[PDB]
């Protein structure tokens, strides 16, 4: 009876493929599916980018997928899949990729994600600046795409209140940073915000401790990369950072993505003159004419009751209403001292300890 | 002298005998060229064809030409070049249509002008005819920022009384069912309009602009090479009076281009082997680039960009475009034919008309 509509996925393991199947299978039970009925098509990540592009063509687009779920490879990026699917204007839904570069519409012209880019951590910092009445901050960021992205996002929030007394950029890979950090020390503001990779945050932390800038008086406010791996290992006690709740749970995001995509398909097919996507890549060089419409329907999708909370997307197709743990390094243990619940800061009953010993 | 393999890939093109005849080499190395004919220009056809070549023979380099308007072909080739670390020259067609922000590891070089060079020619044209008030329309097609930036920075450092009235940014990754592109174009007042987008994007945008009365007399639209594209294919939406900068097979024929492509790659490899007593080993496979990447590099780039052949400077920029190409200014006249109306040469403009004839 029903028209079969294939959804595609590139996922980390075969376990995650089966979770994708069952998620689609449950969408079919939930929904009214006399007219259209979803079907799951999936592979796991190929060992390199060229194989991965070929697989998207051979295994997914040959099944005429309306959309493709992509997880970030756990140990190679979503990029080849964004490229090849973007060639046809088939939407790609990123499940766990956080890099801000996937927000650039020129490079990734049909890419949504159910997690926020790292640069959106600026939204949480800003609420924390209101709450804790830090009205003068210094912003140190890596002079790469990610660091600059964080800067722009925080500045948009500040410019249009709390103010940024100064912004300092440094060359990614630089080990001694005392020149940069001596410029920050001479300023009157004592709240420092950092965007940087694991390794670059390590370098910062070491230089700052050498300059006695990690002690009482100072506040350090930081994201998730900057309290991971080796950064965590040299981080100064009392530092505040963030962790995206369910941010690495591929299984949760498969569930939510499939719910959102199923909703959007059934909504798409309420409209007139929906065309099928191209069957296979070979000999096909035109875009899927309905692809840009389907993108719009996804962009404006709302799914309140998501496993990762309230799903909506912003004008770049990035997750809104994402939830963060607010973490505080006490006695060298990361402790949760509250959450950002998507719109609101909620302090829990565990006390924050600031750099030095402050209370 | 030892032979290096060079693939010449021709899509849709039969000057095959004229081409083998235009192609002599006195250097440390001699080319073994292999003409290959392709029919399809989707991602799978292009990737597998080039990867088959690399696996069946020993390819030091690829010279690529097509007869399409498909700018994606350049994107695909940059990706293939970056991943396999193999020199690819896109000398004609979609393959030559500007690819802005090539990969860091790209060895992909294009015949034709940079974006910035075209922007600069467009302002010279406007100066010639004292058109000083203008607006800009772009899509999100990559390059759009370089375009706007180059304009803005040229005119803001100029005693000339430029007036940039409006800059529109059109999002054609979404459907246009709410007539948003109409609404945005309605805002345009300027008598000169610079348009940066793809040929297919331009034909929709012109269709809409016509409907709101912006294509007739007292509006003059100016566009870059990739919008005119193949000047024997003229969408009916293109308005008479359209001016374009062009590097589409005018005075620089495909036969000559293939010859120069072969020379650039052959010379580069000769120069390297002279200075270093090796050249890079032709990749045996693109299906294991992940293993063999610590053994590869884009060393050959620094030679690829500094070649002169038969007493001619064929330099590329590091950014992967021809250094000083002779550009042809063209006009879409009352007969819907593209007509030569200028040359840009030795960095001087020479126009045919002192006053524009009727459209
Ligand atoms: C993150 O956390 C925030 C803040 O806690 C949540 O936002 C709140 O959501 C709750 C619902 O769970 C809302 O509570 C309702 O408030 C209504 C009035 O709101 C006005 O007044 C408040 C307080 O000044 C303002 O914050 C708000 O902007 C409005 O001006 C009440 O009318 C509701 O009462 C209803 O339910 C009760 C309980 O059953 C009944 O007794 C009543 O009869 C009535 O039916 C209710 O109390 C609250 O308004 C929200 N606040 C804000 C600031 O948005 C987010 O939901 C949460 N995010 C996630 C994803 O969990
Ligand atoms: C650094 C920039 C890389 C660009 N990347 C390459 C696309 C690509 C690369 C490789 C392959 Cl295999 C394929 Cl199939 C496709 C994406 C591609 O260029 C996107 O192309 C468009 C981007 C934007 C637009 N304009 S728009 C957003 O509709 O209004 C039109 C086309
Ligand atoms: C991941 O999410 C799923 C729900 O989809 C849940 O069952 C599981 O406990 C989560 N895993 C972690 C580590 O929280
Ligand atoms: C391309 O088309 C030509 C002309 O028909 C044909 O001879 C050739 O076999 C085709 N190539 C492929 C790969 O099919
Ligand atoms: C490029 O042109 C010639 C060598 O071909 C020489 O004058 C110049 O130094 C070259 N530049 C290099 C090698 O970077
Ligand atoms: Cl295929
Ligand atoms: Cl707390
Ligand atoms: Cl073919
Ligand atoms: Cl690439
Ligand atoms: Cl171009
Ligand atoms: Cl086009
Ligand atoms: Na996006």
């Amino acid at each position: 009876d029903p028209k079969i509509v294939n959804i595609g996925a590139v996922l980390s393991t075969k376990k995650h493929e089966q979770i994708f199947r069952e998620a689609v299978n449950q969408a079919n039970k939930r929904h009214f599916t006399r007219k259209i009925q979803l079907q799951a098509t999936s592979v796991t990540h190929r060992p390199n980018a060229i194989q991965m592009a070929l697989s998207v063509c051979e295994d997914l687009i040959s099944s005429q997928v309306y959309a493709i779920l992509v997880s970030h490879p756990p140990a190679l990026t979503p990029t080849p899949i964004s490229y090849t699917a973007g060639f046809y204007r088939i939407p790609v839904i990123g499940l766990t990729t956080r890099m801000s570069i996937y927000s650039d519409k020129s490079i990734h012209l049909s890419f949504l994600r159910t997690v926020p880019p790292y640069s959106h951590q600026a939204l949480v910092w800003f609420e924390m600046m209101r709450l804790f009445n830090w009205n003068h901050v210094i912003l140190i960021v890596s002079d790469d795409h990610e660091g600059r992205a964080a800067q722009k996002k925080l500045e948009t929030l500040l410019e249009g209140g709390p103010k940024a007394d100064k912004v300092l950029q440094f060359e990614p890979g630089t080990k001694n940073l005392t020149a940069l950090l001596l410029e920050a020390k001479e300023l009157e503001a004592r709240v420092i915000i950092l965007s940087a990779s694991e390794d670059d945050a390590t370098a910062v932390y070491k230089s700052a401790a050498m300059l006695d800038m990690t002690g009482a008086g100072y506040v350090w406010l930081v994201g998730e990369r900057e309290i991971s791996g080796s950064a965590l290992r040299y981080a100064p006690d009392g530092i505040i950072g963030l962790q995206l709740i369910n941010g690495k749970n591929e299984s949760a995001h498969i569930s939510d993505a499939v719910a959102v995509v199923a909703q959007a398909i059934h909504e798409l097919f309420e409209m007139e003159n929906i065309t099928d996507p191209p069957r296979g890549c070979v000999g096909n060089t035109n875009i899927w004419k309905t692809g840009p419409l389907f993108k719009r329907v996804l962009m404006s999708s709302k799914y309140p009751d998501g496993v990762t909370g309230r799903i909506e997307f912003n004008e770049d197709g990035d997750r809104k209403f994402a939830q963060y743990s607010i973490m505080n390094l006490q006695n060298r243990k990361l402790v949760q001292v509250g959450i950002f619940n998507g719109s609101y800061i909620i302090q829990n009953d565990r006390k924050i300890i600031w750099p030095g010993g402050e209370t | 002298p030892p032979s290096i393999g060079i693939a010449v890939i021709l899509v849709g093109t039969s000057d095959e005998v004229a081409i083998k005849d235009a192609h002599f080499h006195h250097l440390s190395v001699v080319p073994r060229v292999e003409l290959v004919a392709m029919n399809e220009t989707d991602p799978k056809s292009i990737i597998t064809r080039i990867c088959d070549l690399m696996s069946d023979r020993k390819i030091q380099g690829v010279v690529f030409a097509d007869d399409t308007d498909q700018e994606a072909i350049a994107q695909i080739l940059d990706f293939i070049s970056a991943q396999t670390l193999t020199p690819i020259l896109g000398i004609h067609g979609g393959s030559s249509m500007i690819m802005a922000d090539k990969d860091e590891s790209s060895m992909f070089f294009q015949f034709g002008p940079s974006i910035e060079q075209q922007a600069s020619v467009m302002l010279n044209i406007m100066e010639e005819y004292d058109w000083y008030i203008f607006s800009i329309v772009t899509t999100y097609f990559p390059g759009y920022q370089d375009f706007v930036n180059k304009i803005r920075s040229t005119i803001e450092n100029s005693f000339v009384g430029w007036e940039l009235e409006e800059v529109l940014l059109l999002d054609m990754s979404l459907d246009d069912g709410d007539s948003k592109i109409q609404n945005q174009l309605k805002k345009l007042q300027s008598p000169i309009i610079l348009l940066y987008c793809t040929k297919e994007e331009a034909t929709y945008i012109f269709e809409v602009a016509n409907s709101v009365g912006l294509t007739g007399y007292g509006y003059t639209w100016i566009v870059p090479s990739l919008v005119a594209g193949d000047t024997d294919t003229v969408p009916s939406e293109f308005p008479t009076g359209l001016i374009s900068v062009s590097y589409d097979e005018w005075d620089y024929g495909l036969p000559a281009r293939v010859r120069d492509g072969i020379a650039i790659i052959t010379t580069a490899a000769s120069d390297m082997l002279s200075e270093h007593s090796f050249i890079p080993e032709p990749k045996s496979s693109c299906y294991n680039t992940h293993e063999k990447r610590i053994y590869q590099s884009n060393m050959l780039n620094r030679y690829l960009i500094n070649v002169t052949f038969e007493g001619r400077d064929l330099s590329f920029s590091e950014d992967g475009y021809q250094m000083h190409p002779k550009l042809v200014i063209i006009l879409l006249n009352k007969e819907r034919k593209w007509e030569r109306v200028g040359k840009w040469k030795d960095k001087s403009l020479q126009m045919k008309y002192y006053v524009w004839p009727r459209m």
